[PDB]
């Protein structure tokens, strides 16, 4: 769980971040709130417009998949009544996959999530609470439940898992489950014993995120 | 130093003290609850305050939000029957002008503006859900206004915290430090927005190159140093 | 008339028959569900009335206080649909705001009201813009004071509003009014859906009963 | 109105000078005067009001019963109770539907130790005896809500206030976000308002226990309201402002329709010839010409499952699937209908 995070790099966006576990690094922005166009206009609510961009070669539909869980994570998250009729621009440029595209999604997902949080943060954005989403593996000749797994764990695995959770109370109360992406082979007593050790590290990554965030946003403010 | 805090975090005042919210804190609609919804410094006004308290965080952004009894520079972008279409940030939504309001107003008489003017204007109206709404003279100015055409000059780009701090904190050593050095004039918007003109162009451009520096690096000390470092190099020709 | 299908023979233009020593006129006028169409038969034109929908044969026929007889003959359905009841000018419809500025209130019209009740209702899609779009102007808002009016304090997003229609407009919006006692916001909720349930407490006040706090709107009168 | 009280306990000025006819002037008409306006207006408010102090909480819920009190012996019980204390919570419920005026239905009041629950309707003739402590200025009453519910005490039992504290005026002298009762019930004592019990007539005996579970909290709710409007206004140099408020909801008399002063305050409550039949004949004929010389399904390969009728499946507890009837829903549409249609009419708001 030795993740490092930057924010506010980018110099022509609202918000922006910069997240890395492992070798799975993750560049994300936030322009919001914004002048919606009509077809995305939301007469109540804020509109979400979320991209997601792949390391090697241009968007298909596989990064359409990372898009729509993206958006299940970060839509509870927002307070989206406080900008009707407006946008919410969120574009993710994913760097370095950190395991094989070609079989793996994993830790692009939860980097997305990670950073897209984060540049949201920056952009100064209603949210309701906050968020930290951690990778998953099981290995079959192992048994194990390896809590963010390398790329060479992955290839061995049985199952993945997406772990991303909603934190308020100081990052100490689970407000609820965001998004659970549970695929492969596994059982009832394996997924609760996921769940269990997946709500620790999870708790740990807000405790480090809120760090970061502190860290970063403290000297711009005044005392 | 501060109290920092984040979103989902329990609120710190009682609900047996009143208290009037500000940015920052959020009174849920469904479950009455009190809430911070912004990541940053949370303040709390002192009792005694007609005994009503002010809390409100102050947290970092750039882009602005239109709120009533705000002063903004914006750009003439533009017509529409009775008013201005003016643009306080780009890609925000546009905010109205009324012809009706200006310094010498009359419903017979017009503005003589004409797109692309920069105008120091007040938010008088600010319906979340309906478009701003932008006057040059306010009820609450009462016969006195500051507001109208800014000629020349040259405008620059700031975020929210640093235009908030050059426009009600007297302590920030900005406008000082440019004293000391040549004397123009400077307009201050709440959407991160600065005016400068000098007589000068180059002074205006000095002016440019040094807000800019200091906005970047936020370090309260550098820029009266900083600035002198700025002077020297136009002159260096 | 047991059966109507598209296509299919109703009656002459005109009627006769003997009653009482005295021959009378029947006038049939072509209704809803019918249209007169010209054939041809025998070298002979022929003008009669055709089923152009499919369902149940009706006729109507009416003198009011404000030898030939007129009768009205129409076809309605047998056997809910949006579409043979499309609004057309002096209707009432079900409409939803979508959004406001300062010139007018734009709605969505989601049904269509009918006389002694009944509703008939869109099946097209909100998401798409499937839906026809109206526009009810500030100075078709109410009846009284229609220079000043003030457009936040009568309608709001997501109110469900009860207008008539005035005419069909372009092919982008209708044009409606709601300047009557039982017309307006009908159904509503707090801080624009965010809250509990309104209801119509006064004809220009909003009430809710959890959350304590009252919003004006131009109500239809309870 | 003719007050219904001849004895006046803690009285300054005898019950005589309170039997007064007043005359008739051109802002109003004859009345008698407020019995105990005189000492709303004299004497001293119990110097403990006065002073800042550490709240005490209401009882657990649980360790007391609501005390139910319908006999005579049972009120006077009671009133040698009230007699002991140095502030009492009170509340009443009316109704108005089956009464052109409108009847006292229950009295409720707290002590810090027990609350009571008052048949005001058997005990009618009885509560008046009750002015040794509700006019005992050195106790205080508290009420929520109580311009009302003091017109109806004066005019169907004969009781009278002073001693006072509204704690809607403390709510509103502070300027809490929400006056209304519950909301002091449902931050401070965790306990959750239930509406539709007042709607329905309250005359109906024996009481439901939920129905006099609310009573019971609510005291306790007025009470923790009361205590926290104390404390606060005292602080807030508000004090002063709220008995004053309360002793002008105190002071006011309920007075007949027909002899409410002009002026209403809140002092006082109270052609076609051309074508041819002949022609039109040959039409028909025409027409009949026409019309009579106008005079199994199975499905290959989709014809099976495309138009299929659509059934639903209810798992039980052994996990068998059970094709639920087509009978069924339409019994539930039906019943659905039904609920809503009869269910839509009644709403009262406060």
């Amino acid at each position: 769980m030795s993740v490092q995070a930057e924010i506010g790099i980018l110099d022509h966006v609202d918000g922006s971040s910069e997240f890395v576990s492992q070798d799975t690094k993750v560049i994300c922005s936030v322009t919001g709130p914004i002048e919606p166009k009509a077809r995305q206009e939301l007469p109540t609510q804020l509109a979400l417009e979320i991209i997601v961009r792949p390391a090697k070669g241009v968007a298909t539909t596989r990064e359409k998949v990372l898009e729509d869980k993206l958006r299940a994570v970060l839509t509870p998250l927002i307070t989206r009544h406080c900008y009707p009729r407006q946008l919410c621009q969120i574009t993710c440029q994913i760097l370095e996959s950190g395991e094989d595209e070609a079989e793996f999604s994993l830790r692009e997902l939860s980097c997305c999530i990670n950073a897209a949080f984060l540049a949201l943060v920056d952009a100064g954005i209603a949210l309701n609470s906050m968020c930290a989403s951690i990778p998953i593996a099981i290995i079959k000749d192992t048994s194990d439940i390896i809590v963010d797994p390398t790329a060479e764990q992955l290839k061995i695995s049985l199952s993945v898992h997406t772990l991303a959770l909603e934190f308020v109370n100081g990052g100490k109360v689970v407000k609820n489950v965001l998004l659970l992406d549970s695929n492969g082979d596994f059982n009832e007593d394996q997924l609760f014993s996921l769940l269990e050790l997946g709500e620790q590290k999870c708790q740990e990554l807000v405790t480090n995120i809120r760090r970061i965030i502190q860290d970063n946003i403290s000297p711009r403010l005044v005392v | 130093m501060s109290t920092f805090i984040f979103p989902g975090d329990s609120f710190p005042v009682d609900p047996t003290t009143p208290v009037k919210l500000g940015p920052g804190i959020y009174c849920d609609p469904n479950t009455q609850e009190i809430r911070p919804v912004n990541t940053g410094v949370l303040h709390v006004s002192a009792k005694g305050k007609s005994g009503v308290q002010t809390a409100y965080i102050d947290y970092s952004s750039k882009r602005y939000i239109p709120s009533v009894n705000d002063f903004v520079i914006g750009v003439i972008i533009g017509t529409f029957s009775d008013s201005y279409k003016v643009s306080l940030q780009n890609f925000s939504s546009s905010v109205s002008l009324s012809y009706m309001a200006f310094p010498n107003a009359s419903k017979k008489n017009r503005p003589t503006l004409q797109v692309g003017d920069l105008v120091y204007a007040r938010v008088c109206t600010a319906e979340k859900e309906l478009e701003a709404e932008i006057e040059c003279f306010d009820s609450t100015t009462g016969r006195d206004a500051g507001f109208g055409i800014l000629e020349d000059g040259m405008i620059i780009d700031v975020n929210l915290n640093f235009a908030r701090q050059l426009l009600f904190n007297n302590d920030f050593p900005l406008l000082k430090v440019l004293a000391a050095h040549t004397k123009f004039e400077v307009a201050i918007g709440l959407n991160g927005k600065i005016w400068v003109k000098c007589e000068e162009l180059s002074n205006t451009l000095a002016c440019y190159r040094t807000i800019m520096e200091c906005c970047q690096k936020n370090d309260t000390a550098a820029f009266k140093d900083i600035a002198k470092r700025q002077f020297k190099e136009i002159l260096t020709v | 008339p047991e059966i109507a299908y598209p296509g299919k023979l109703i009656c002459p233009q005109y009627g006769t028959e003997n009653k009482d020593g005295e021959d009378i006129i029947f006038n049939y006028v072509p209704g809803p569900g019918t249209k007169l169409i010209q054939y041809e038969h025998n070298g002979r034109t022929l003008e009669a009335i055709t089923a152009t929908l499919v369902g149940t044969v009706r006729c109507e026929e009416e003198k009011k206080t404000d030898t030939v007889k007129n009768i009205l003959v129409s076809v309605l359905p047998g056997t809910n649909d949006f579409a043979n009841n499309l609004p057309k000018e002096g209707d009432i419809v079900l409409t939803r705001v979508t959004r406001l500025s300062l010139q007018r209130a734009n709605v969505e019209i989601l049904a269509v009201e009918d006389k002694p009740a009944t509703f008939s209702v869109s099946q097209a899609s909100s998401d798409l813009g499937e839906t026809f779009r109206g526009i009810i102007r500030s100075q078709d808002v109410r009846s009284t004071d229609r220079d000043r009016v003030k457009v936040i304090e009568c309608f709001k997003p997501g109110d469900i509003v009860r207008a008539q229609v005035l005419s069909l407009g372009d092919g982008t919006n209708y044009y409606l009014t709601t300047a009557r006692n039982d017309l307006g916001v009908v159904f509503a909720r707090a801080a624009n859906g965010a809250g509990g349930l309104m209801y119509a407490t006064d004809w220009q006040m909003m009430t809710s009963p959890v959350t304590g706090a009252t919003e004006k709107r131009k109500c239809a009168k309870p | 109105f003719i007050p219904l009280l001849k004895e006046k306990p803690n009285a300054l000025k005898p019950l005589s000078e309170s039997l007064r006819l007043v005359d008739d002037d051109e802002n109003n008409p004859s009345h008698y005067p407020h019995p105990y306006e005189y000492e709303i207006d004299h004497q001293e408010y119990s110097p403990e009001i006065l002073q800042i102090r550490e709240e005490i909480p209401s009882k657990s819920w649980d360790d007391s019963v609501p005390i139910w009190v319908d006999t005579s012996t049972e009120l006077e019980s009671m009133l040698e109770d009230l007699k002991n204390t140095k502030e009492i919570a009170v509340d009443l419920e009316h109704h108005d539907y089956r009464s052109y005026y409108g009847i006292v239905c229950l009295m409720q009041i707290s002590t810090r130790e027990r609350d009571y629950l008052v048949d005001t309707l058997k005990l009618r003739e009885n509560l008046h005896i009750l002015n040794e402590v509700f006019t005992n200025p050195s106790i205080v009453k508290v009420f929520h809500g109580a311009f009302m519910n003091i017109i109806w005490l004066q005019r169907d039992l004969g009781l009278y206030v002073v001693g006072l504290f509204d704690t809607y005026h403390a709510s509103k002298a502070i300027g809490l976000p929400r006056h209304s009762l519950a909301y002091l019930l449902e931050n401070f004592a965790n306990f959750k308002t239930s509406k539709k019990y007042q709607l329905a007539d309250w005359r109906i005996r024996p009481l439901s226990k939920p129905m006099t579970a609310y009573a019971r909290a609510d005291t306790h709710f007025l009470l923790n309201i009361y205590d926290q409007l104390r404390n606060k206004l005292i602080e807030s140099n508000k004090l002063a402002g709220v008995l004053y408020e309360s002793r002008n909801v105190a002071k006011r008399r309920f007075e007949y329709s027909k002899y409410r002063p002009l002026t209403p305050s809140s002092e006082v409550y109270s052609l076609l010839e051309t074508i041819s039949v002949p022609q039109i004949r040959d039409v028909m004929e025409r027409f009949s010409v026409l019309c009579n010389s106008n005079i199994t399904n199975s499905s290959i390969l989709l014809g099976k499952i495309l138009p299929r009728e659509e059934h639903d499946i209810a798992y039980s507890k052994d996990g068998l699937p059970n094709k639920v009837k087509t009978e069924d829903i339409r019994i539930r549409a039906q019943n659905f209908k039904s609920a809503l249609a009869n269910l839509e009419d009644i709403i009262f708001e406060i």
